[PDB]
């Protein structure tokens, strides 16, 4: 009955804001708008965000605060038949932690390499360079990289020394040190729990916005900056016709708000019962999407600068993922005056963008396991020590020469499209089995008023329909995993499916398990599993 | 039978203008449409323009449109491309091809002529000998070298002993770094041959009118 | 513009194996208007396949092609060393005419350790004020190779020009030329320079070191 709460109201907000706002905001959303025809993409993004994204974001924060327990125990007390959901959601966050923290490590590694006036990714005359090295951005592919590309590929990653995922090669110990530093930072933040964790996010969540503002001014102060904003927000509305633009908006809206990781469930579990979640859900949702929209200008203002002064096609300078932040953007930074300054804050922003996001992922596992196993709660300092040790040791695979191939595998299979089916079951379990009326009755007792029928319609009908169908059309367009000119072996693709499925299969797994464990008639055993804690 | 030879081309400064010619023989020239295809230093093929058999139908790429003018002379069997306001991205090797039947593609291409557009200016290459470290290595084979450094523009002609021995010779392609080309070469031969015989590095850079033949002394 | 993307970009193949390269267009292309070109290194392109199917004159029957719309492919039944080249698909359906990205076909052989040779700066260069150390790595497979430059126990990255060769028409191995450039001053301040071969053929780097003592 006695459970610790955030030492302040802002601790929870910045913790959720920090977790919600990640590299994905800078990476994809700006790029998505470019490919999808600008502000016209806001429509499918906004539509899917409104019906699908927010209501589910609202649902977890509501469920977390009301049931006052971790992700696993929360679904156990809600729908004991579906308690497998709590396991599926948590071990997904367990997988992500493996491949995600390396991004923060790359941020630090570039940050460490960022002390000099002469940036190593500027010209082609170094040793790691090849005769095919070009100044900025030819193509590509194929065969001719850039100074920023070859520096990242042939030195930092040294992926050129690996022939695929089957050969990891030697372990880079400068990355191992960086990865260690990353897990160390994650460790002392979650060391004492949300006590320290609450006031740590005051930096990691807020800091990126400081650098965002600086790079926004510096970005729009450059020649051809307005030209990049054109490729960004230019409103071609014919893009709404395509089927993939809706699944991207959906998958982006879901991955951006981060429901289904059990993080919102954990974070909200430390909230006070009568605290207003609906207000926090709305505010947090906006700040995240707003940060993306803002970041869109920051990227393309610089991208436009390259397509004017640097003499390159905007086609080749527009990219998502680590390629943008670790290659293209630094390439543009290297040319402009006081380059060493922009590089430092940029990479530091990348690290502070991933850290507070990783915090939620870790806390989702810790809080979920702590409520399930009291032996962990008292020993928590020792528990999180071993967990991160597992992450680091296994994460050493990410620090190998072929480490990126390992990264791209989890970036693909580890968590995606499972969150959809995982969140799909969350909505159905709440709206149907547990019921909407009983859930709205809970929110009434908490914030003082029941959710508008608009929210109830999304939970019961819209979300599951806009999930189940979009999650299906993603399976139709499925490509066997390939990176660049490299094509992953058939066995590698299978290993990823096990990872993606190991969670989702927990739904029927614990369902059938607890179903045959309970003494009684089949229909009675069903009723036993559909009843909440005191009900 | 059919033969196509591209002429002209060379170093031009940005904004400058130049025209290239293509000599045609072995077929009736007025009966075939011709086109200009260029290949960048990154080795990607890009179609430039196409002229009809009578020259009454012209097509250009959006890149070179209005800057380049493709002409035709059916009397002397010559194909022309007249450029203007050239830019650094116009640098490539231009090919003359036909081009008559759209369903069968281009069935004949020429040797090609190279066009280089840069603000840089011609400079003669400096050839240096590569002599192995004193004493030390004794083996069945030995490797010499010739370093051609700081020249522009391409190409250069490097041969060993006037092209006597082409076996065991690796001539590395030049690499442009800050408006300067650097080209080296390696030659491996038996220790009984050298230095019991004369081994020289022949380098030719017609652009600067530079002809340099130099032997490799163990000194 | 109608873009043609070819994959794979680079392809290694053992003689006798079959290979297939794909060409996909952004806009639909008539099967009659798409063609393939083979270009040998340092030579002019040649018409290979026209109308997506029919082979040009001189092309062996080992070559074939198919596909329609936005999808096309070239296939070699039994690959030979003479078939190593870069292949370009193209569409004449509409202007402007556009070549594909191209597929580079390289032969694959048994792994060979590089033969490394280091050379000191020429005396005629040292009089010019510059000094450049050259290092050769010859006849090895595969092509990817890495080189440190050490003027001392320490490593020097800056001011280095690497040059890879093309595939040898005989032994199918490769060669690299690494040049470390220094001033006649900076070079004479230190004595022992070290080169290296870091390759798949060995766990240990192949080292070649010379001193100014001799
Ligand atoms: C920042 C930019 C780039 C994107 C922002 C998108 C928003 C303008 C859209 C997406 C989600 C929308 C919201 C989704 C849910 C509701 C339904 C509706 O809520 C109610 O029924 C009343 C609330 C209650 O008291 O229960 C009022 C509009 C609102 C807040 C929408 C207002 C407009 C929103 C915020
Ligand atoms: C877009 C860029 C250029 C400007 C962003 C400015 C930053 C500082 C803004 C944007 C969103 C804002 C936050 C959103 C709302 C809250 C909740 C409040 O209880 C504490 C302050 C806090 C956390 C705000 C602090 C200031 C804030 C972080
Ligand atoms: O390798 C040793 C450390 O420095 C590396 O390279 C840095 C360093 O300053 C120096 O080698 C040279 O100046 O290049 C860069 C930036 O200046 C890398 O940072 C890491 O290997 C090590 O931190
Ligand atoms: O590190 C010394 C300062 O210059 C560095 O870059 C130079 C420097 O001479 C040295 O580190 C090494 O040689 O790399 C380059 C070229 O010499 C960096 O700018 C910073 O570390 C310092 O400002
Ligand atoms: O790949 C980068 C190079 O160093 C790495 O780490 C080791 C390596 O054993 C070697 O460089 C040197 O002896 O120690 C460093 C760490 O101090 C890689 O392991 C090496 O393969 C590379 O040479
Ligand atoms: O099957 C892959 C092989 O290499 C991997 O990486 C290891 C391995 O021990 C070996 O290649 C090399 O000596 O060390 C690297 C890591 O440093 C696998 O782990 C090995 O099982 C295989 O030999
Ligand atoms: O296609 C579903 C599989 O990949 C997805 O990841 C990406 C990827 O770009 C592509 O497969 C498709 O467009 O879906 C998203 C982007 O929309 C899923 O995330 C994976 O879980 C699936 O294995
Ligand atoms: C780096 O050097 C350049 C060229 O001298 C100069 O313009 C720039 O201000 C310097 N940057 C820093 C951070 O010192
Ligand atoms: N991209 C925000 C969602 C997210 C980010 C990081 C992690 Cl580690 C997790 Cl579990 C979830
Ligand atoms: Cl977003
Ligand atoms: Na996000
Ligand atoms: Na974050």
């Amino acid at each position: 009955d006695e459970r610790e709460t955030w030492s302040g109201k802002v601790d929870f907000l910045l913790s959720v804001i920090g977790f919600a706002v990640d590299l994905a905001n800078v990476w994809r959303f700006p790029y998505l708008c470019y490919k999808n025809g600008g502000g016209a993409f806001l429509v499918p993004y906004g539509i899917m965000l409104a019906v699908g994204g927010i209501p589910l974001f609202y649902m977890e924060l509501a469920l977390g605060q009301h049931n006052r327990k971790g992700a696993i125990t929360c679904w156990g007390r809600l729908v004991p038949l579906f308690k497998g959901i709590g396991y599926a959601v948590v071990l997904i966050a367990f997988y992500v932690g493996f491949y995600y923290n390396v991004i923060i490590a790359w941020s630090l590694r570039f940050f460490f390499a960022s002390f000099t006036n002469s940036l190593p990714w500027t010209s082609c005359n170094n040793i790691w360079n090849t005769p095919n090295c070009r100044p900025f951005e030819v193509g590509h592919v194929e065969g001719f990289q850039s100074a920023a590309s070859e520096y990242f590929n042939r030195y930092i990653l040294e992926l050129n020394r690996s022939e695929g995922i089957h050969d990891l090669g030697a372990i880079k110990w400068d990355m191992a040190l960086c990865l260690l530093i990353v897990y160390l930072i994650c460790y002392f933040s979650l060391w004492k729990g949300i006590s320290t964790s609450g006031k740590v996010v005051w930096f990691t969540a807020l800091f990126p916005y400081a650098v965002l503002l600086i790079l926004l001014i510096r970005g729009l102060t450059l020649p051809g900056s307005f030209l990049g904003i054109q490729y960004y927000l230019t409103p071609n509305f014919s893009a709404i016709y395509k089927a993939e633009v809706w699944v991207d908006a959906a998958t982006q809206v879901f991955f951006s708000l981060g429901p289904g990781f059990g993080v919102l469930l954990a974070y909200a579990s430390y909230n006070k019962y009568h605290n207003n979640v609906y207000k926090d859900a709305l505010l947090t949702s906006f700040i995240n999407s707003a940060t993306s929209f803002i970041a869109g200008f920051v990227i393309f203002s610089v991208l436009g600068y390259m397509a004017h002064t640097l003499g390159v096609r905007i086609e080749d300078v527009a990219t998502e993922g680590p390629g943008l932040v670790f290659v293209v953007y630094p390439a543009a930074i290297a040319t402009m005056p006081a380059s060493t300054f922009w590089a430092l804050i940029f990479f530091m922003m990348l690290a502070t963008l991933g850290l507070d996001s990783s915090f939620g992922g870790m806390e989702a596992i810790i809080t979920a396991l702590s409520d399930e196993f009291p032996k962990i709660k008292r020993n928590r300092e020792l528990f999180v020590a071993g967990l991160f040790s597992l992450y680091f040791v296994v994460g050493l695979a990410s620090c190998t020469q072929g480490g990126f191939y390992f990264f791209h595998l989890l970036d693909r299979y580890a968590a995606g499209y499972s969150i959809l089916v995982a969140v799909f079951f969350e909505a159905i379990a709440v709206s149907w089995i547990y019921g909407t009326n009983r859930f709205s009755e809970d929110i009434r007792d908490m914030i003082g008023f029941p959710p508008g029928r608009y929210w109830q319609v999304c939970w019961r009908f819209v979300a599951p329909i806009f999930l189940l169908f979009i999650t299906v059309y993603g399976l139709i367009g499925y490509e066997p995993l390939t990176y660049a000119d490299y094509v992953y072996p058939s066995w590698a693709n299978a290993l990823g499916w096990c990872i993606a499925g190991s969670s989702v299969v927990m739904i029927p797994a614990v369902a059938i398990f607890k179903l045959l464990s309970t003494p009684g008639s089949l229909r009675q055993r069903f009723t036993i599993l559909t009843t909440p804690w005191r009900d | 039978e059919v033969q196509l030879v591209e002429s002209g081309g060379g170093l031009v400064k940005p904004g400058g203008s130049l025209k290239l010619s293509c000599a045609a023989s072995g077929f009736t020239f007025s009966s075939y449409a011709m086109s200009w295809v260029r290949q960048s230093p990154e080795k990607r093929l890009e179609w430039v323009a196409e002229i009809s058999s009578g020259g009454r139908y012209i097509y250009y790429s959006d890149t070179v449109t209005g800057r380049f003018t493709i002409s035709r002379d059916n009397a002397r069997n010559i194909l022309h491309l007249e450029m203007s306001s050239l830019r650094s991205e116009d640098t490539a090797m231009y090919y003359c091809a036909r081009g008559e039947v759209r369903q069968r593609g281009f069935d004949y291409w020429g040797q090609g002529t190279t066009l280089t557009v840069s603000s840089a200016k011609t400079t003669a290459p400096s050839v240096y000998p590569l002599a192995p470290v004193c004493g030390d290595t004794t083996g069945s084979s030995v490797t010499l070298g010739c370093l051609v450094k700081g020249y522009f523009p391409e190409p250069v002609t490097l041969t060993w002993n006037s092209g006597s021995l082409s076996s065991g010779v690796h001539t590395f392609p030049a690499v442009l770094q800050s408006d300067l080309y650097t080209l080296s070469s390696s030659v491996t031969v038996t220790s009984s041959t050298w230095p019991s015989q004369s081994i020289t590095c022949n380098v030719a850079h017609p652009a600067s009118s530079t002809k340099v033949d130099k032997k490799i002394e163990p000194r | 513009e109608n873009v043609l993307t070819q994959s794979p970009a680079i392809m290694s193949t053992s003689p006798g194996e079959k290979v297939t390269m794909t060409c996909r267009a952004s806009s639909s292309v008539g099967s009659s208007y798409l063609h393939w070109y083979q270009q040998k290194s340092g030579a002019s392109p040649k018409l290979w396949i026209y109308s997506t199917s029919n082979l040009a004159s001189g092309v062996p029957a080992r070559f074939s092609g198919s596909g329609s719309g936005t999808s096309y492919s070239l296939t070699i039944s039994s690959v030979e060393a003479e078939d190593a080249a870069t292949y370009y698909c193209q569409q004449f359906s509409g202007y402007p005419l556009t070549f594909g990205s191209g597929t580079k076909l390289e032969m694959k052989r048994a792994d060979a350790a590089p033969t490394v040779s280091i050379f000191p700066p020429s005396s005629e260069q040292l009089t010019s004020g510059g000094a450049s150390v050259v290092c050769f790595l010859n006849n090895f497979y595969p092509k990817d190779i890495n080189v440190k430059w050490k003027i001392d126990g320490s490593e020097r990255q800056n001011g280095v020009l690497n040059s890879w060769t093309d595939q040898d028409s005989k032994d199918s191995t490769y060669s690299m030329s690494s040049t470390l450039t220094l001033t006649k001053d900076e070079y004479e301040r230190h004595n022992s320079y070290t080169c290296e071969a870091t390759h798949k053929t060995s766990t240990s780097p192949i080292v070649k070191s010379f001193n100014r003592n001799e």
